[PDB]
């Protein structure tokens, strides 16, 4: 249904035309050929010069198909001399293996301590379909078959003359930036997938030749070379990079959730199956200053602070955030937020930016008795708690807007399973944002303050991405609204996305990215190029600008050479 | 091609592009052909004919002095296996009632070397002549004898053809003349008007053919028989082929096999039947209406189901006779059909020159030894060196009949014959 890597993590894909141009520039293919076949007292010869080879449609998985046109050839069929036409060609079938070779490539983004593997044809070559005709149409089908046998004998004998190197890979090379070892392949592979056109012609553009590779010593016991054909067709780019969602989650979402100070290093459990990062035990979300003036611990149940990928969106969820609000009243709130990693063209540069997408979803559950007995009184404290989550701060507001929102709040009350439930959809969130009365400038000021305090938290954050419980208590003991805590957590999570934004304690580099996202200073930040460098330092084509980036089952980037 | 244009259809021929298509039909054809082969082989003379065809390999072509390459071979799909075959029996071509035999190479089958033969055979259909059904085994025998003519390289020049009939239907002088092989092997009463002692009709072909046979016999016995470059199987096959001369092949005809096999066949103008006998076809079930002894319960007492193809018989007549009255009103119309024989406008009898000076001097296949031929081991795939240009490019030949009209004030016999048939079931004679 979508793009699948069938056990692999990283992938680099190109079109057939791009590889054909690589072969054309490299010019490491045989030109002159002399095929000879001798059998049953009969001798057949095909001596001539080949044209430039073209890798066309017909290759799938391990199979690699190349079109070899013939510039001019002479055929000797037991003395029968024939001159081939200029339209004659053959379709050879070969396979690719990453043979180890002496190091010749350089990786400025790596330590160059790995081993160079070059893609070459294994030691054989079979021809699938050919076209061999003379200038007068006097050839016979058996003559053409015999010449095809001679060509097969030539290609098996003369495969060594094709000294073309298909690709270069650095294996087990330590990255120059230690934090991004996930961008250095460990176990590599290739794949092919060719797609025909409507007019039944080889599509040198839509066809996709890929190279899959595991990273960070991930064991793959099922080496497969099948490649999804729609990986390039959607992008319409000459080259593409692909990073698996499992690596996007087990090495990025863990940092975002742990750095949010809501969980500790020993209270986070990775879960590949559900593609969600959460807390194994009950945690604390922050300090709550209700309308009663008493500081309350915001306790989250295990498995509720969720961070996952849904609907091509980074989804952050909170559930079962329960405490004692006052006079023996308990209510539960649920929140869901959607974010999208898009690409923005700023100052002539492609900058990956995480931006809000659609509107959040809210749920609130309470007992019937509280509604029937103390509906009016507890509503004040509930409002004081809720307004923080919306405005990002716990500030009072006029009662006219309170009644205007309260009529809608009481309108959306339903009775399910003996409990009062209210649901807030996408439209109600934007309605609340418009009716809140807080200008976007004030929100930007809040964002600046939260960015500065998130830089302070990252200073408190150790190398592993966690913070000591003593320092966590020192930071959290300060009285601050729960909405501001949500904003600080969001700021820290977004700042942790620099690893997918920029490649290269990490606290000061995060502070540099914070300066870039708060003052628009990317003078020392190359932007996406560094990340693209990590995708091309280890995967060097025989030589680009990246203009496409998205996620369709896989973090996918598209670029043109 | 299984489908041809309508005007390219041969008159009196049945065209069904879906015939012999499914695997069940192909298995039926295979079993029927094998059953007819067993029937022919069971008789002594048929067995001798089969052994002769099995041993009459075409003469190897000397590509180099002392280096001979076979002409009779079949190439596998991927061209690594070669099969020795003197004769391969196919199904019919475009027309499913046209039994025939064709040569692999023209010149090699004309000058004594010999070629492979390819047979178009229709074992499922037969026609009722007078009071009997023609045995398909006899048609297979006739095609086998034509294949013998091809294998021994004694095929005449295409222009050699004795006259057969006078086209008396037309108002013009024209003679329908039959090919030499067809006249030599058809038999019948017509063959009695040429096989005379002395021979009134002689041609250079009957002198040249034994010459070429003896020439290649000498070539074998001097060059080949003492040569170890080729397998002894080819030596034995050529020894058995040359053990029978061309006179024996000439005297083989359907009259002799009709006498030996006791098969009723047409005997008068039997190669010009398409003008006389507008055939009707019957389907033969070789598990029900045939066995090793021909038609079960005789050729007359057996019952055959009418074939579905009789309505599909193409009827393009050579003449349309229109009986008209004084006021030129079209009273009656009828079709007179051709015979598929080349019609010349010149009198053959007024041009032929009876040879004043000539020399005139047993069982037809007495010299053939079935036991000797059977004892020969076959030719393995590993000892076959083919010759590339052993096959002429096959070209289908389409006979284009011509249609002409005649207006008659006096009824012709076909007018009466067609007026005597009716489809109405309430008939007043």
């Amino acid at each position: 249904g979508d793009l699948s890597l069938l056990g692999w993590n990283t992938e680099n894909s190109v079109s057939f035309r791009t590889m054909n141009e690589f072969i054309k520039k490299d010019n490491l293919y045989p030109k002159d050929f002399k095929a000879v076949y001798s059998y049953r007292k009969m001798t057949f010869t095909a001596t001539g010069t080949f044209d430039s080879w073209e890798m066309t449609t017909g290759a799938d998985g391990r199979n690699i198909r190349f079109k070899c046109p013939i510039k001019y050839a002479v055929y000797d069929l037991d003395g029968d001399v024939f001159n081939s036409s200029t339209e004659n060609f053959l379709l050879i079938q070969v396979d690719l293996t990453y043979f180890d070779s002496k190091t010749t490539i350089n990786d400025p983004t790596g330590e160059n301590d790995g081993k160079q593997f070059n893609l070459k044809i294994k030691t054989n070559v079979l021809i699938v379909t050919y076209n061999l005709t003379d200038t007068d149409g006097s050839m016979s089908s058996e003559d053409k078959d015999f010449l095809s046998l001679a060509f097969r004998n030539w290609f098996n004998e003369n495969i060594q003359q094709f000294e073309q190197i298909f690709a270069y890979i650095l294996l087990d090379e330590t990255a120059k930036i230690p934090e991004y070892q996930w961008l250095k392949p460990t176990q590599i592979s290739y794949g092919s997938a060719s797609v025909e056109t409507a007019n039944d012609e080889p599509d040198l553009d839509a066809s996709i030749f890929s190279a899959m590779s595991m990273v960070e010593n991930n064991t793959n016991s099922t080496p497969s070379h099948a490649v999804d054909n729609r990986m390039l067709q959607l992008t319409k780019t000459q080259a593409a990079f692909g990073i698996s969602f499992p690596l996007f989650i087990e090495h990025f979402l863990k940092q975002a959730l742990l750095s949010s100070q809501f969980i500790s290093v020993d209270d986070i459990v990775a879960d590949i199956n559900t593609l969600t990062i959460t807390n194994n035990k009950q945690i604390i979300f922050g300090k709550v200053e209700n309308s009663d003036g008493k500081n309350v611990d915001s306790s989250l149940k295990p498995g509720k602070l969720k961070l996952s990928l849904q609907n091509n969106l980074i989804v952050l969820e909170l559930f079962d955030l329960t405490w004692e609000q006052g006079r023996g009243v308990t209510g539960h709130f649920d929140f869901r937020q959607e974010y999208e990693l898009a690409l923005e063209s700023k100052s002539g540069k492609q900058i990956p930016i995480l931006k809000v997408h659609d509107e959040p979803e809210i749920e609130y559950y309470v007992e019937e008795a509280q509604w029937k007995t103390n509906e009016d009184m507890i509503v004040s404290a509930v409002v004081g708690t809720v307004f923080s989550m919306i405005l990002g701060a716990s500030m009072k507001l006029a009662g006219s807007a309170l009644s205007k929102a309260g009529k809608l709040i009481r309108s959306k009350a339903t009775t399910i399973k003996g409990r009062k439930k209210i649901y807030i959809n996408r439209s109600n969130v934007r309605q609340l944002r418009k009716d809140s009365g807080a200008t976007e400038i004030e929100l930007e000021r809040i964002n600046r303050r939260n960015s500065s305090i998130a830089a302070e938290d990252a200073r408190l954050i150790s190398n592993n991405g966690t913070t000591s419980i003593q320092t966590l208590g020192d930071m959290k003991k300060k009285p601050m609204s729960t909405g501001q805590r949500i904003a600080i957590g969001a700021k820290k999570i977004a700042g942790t996305a620099v690893m997918f934004g920029a490649v290269g304690n990490f606290g000061e580099m995060l502070i540099n990215y914070i300066n870039a996202m708060e003052n628009n200073d990317y003078s020392a930040i190359p932007g996406i190029n560094s990340f693209m460098q990590q995708c091309i330092g280890a995967m060097q084509w025989p030589d680009l600008k990246v203009t496409f980036g998205k996620l369709q089952g896989i973090y996918l980037l598209g670029g043109t050479l | 091609s299984l489908n041809i244009n309508e005007d390219q259809k041969s008159d009196g021929g049945i065209y069904d592009s879906n015939f012999l298509l499914t695997n069940d039909e192909k298995d039926e054809f295979l079993q029927a052909t094998v059953k007819i082969l067993q029937r022919i082989n069971n008789n002594v003379i048929g067995a001798k004919l089969l052994s002769l065809i099995s041993t009459a390999i075409p003469f190897p072509y000397e590509y180099k002095p002392g280096d001979y390459r076979q002409t009779n071979y079949l190439v596998s799909k991927d061209n690594q296996h070669y099969y020795t075959a003197n004769l391969v029996i196919f199904g019919p071509g475009t027309n499913i009632v046209e039994n025939n035999a064709v040569y692999y190479k023209k010149e090699d089958s004309e000058n004594g070397m010999g070629t492979m033969s390819e047979i178009w055979f229709q074992p499922f259909l037969t026609y009722k002549y007078d009071q009997f059904y023609v045995d398909p085994a006899l048609e297979l025998i006739k095609c086998l004898i034509k294949s013998l003519y091809y294998l021994y390289g004694i095929k005449p020049s295409d222009d050699l053809s004795i006259p057969y009939r006078l086209r008396s239907e037309f108002n013009s002088l024209e003679y329908s003349e039959l090919d030499m092989v067809d006249f030599l092997i058809s038999g019948g009463t017509d063959y009695k008007l040429l096989n005379t002692n002395p021979y009134w009709f002689t041609d250079n072909y009957f002198i040249n053919a034994p010459k070429n046979f003896e020439k290649y016999k000498n070539d074998y016995e001097t060059k080949i028989k003492n040569n170890n470059d080729i397998a002894n199987s080819i030596k034995l096959y050529l020894e058995q082929k040359f053990k029978t001369n061309v006179q024996d092949i000439w005297e083989l005809n359907l009259s002799y096999f009709s006498t030996e096999f006791e098969i009723m066949m047409p005997e008068i103008f039997n190669n010009a039947l398409n003008h006389y006998h507008r055939k009707e076809y019957y389907v033969i079930d070789y598990f029900k209406n045939y066995n090793i002894n021909g038609f079960i319960n005789g050729q007359i007492k057996t019952i055959l189901l009418l074939s579905k193809y009789n309505k599909n018989i193409i009827n393009k007549p050579e003449l349309i006779v229109n009986l008209i009255n004084e006021n030129n009103s079209v009273l009656m119309k009828s079709n007179i059909y051709g015979d598929g024989l080349k019609g010349t406008i010149g009198n053959f009898y007024a041009v032929y020159k009876i040879p004043y000076n000539i020399g005139d001097e047993d069982s037809c296949l007495d010299n053939v030894d079935i036991k000797e031929i059977d004892n020969i081991p076959p030719i393995n795939d590993a000892d076959i060196y083919p010759y590339r240009k052993n096959c002429d490019p096959f070209t289908p030949v389409y006979n284009i009949t011509e249609t002409k009209e005649i207006n008659t004030t006096i009824p012709f016999p076909v007018n009466y014959l067609q007026a005597q048939v009716t489809n109405s079931n309430d008939i007043n004679l």
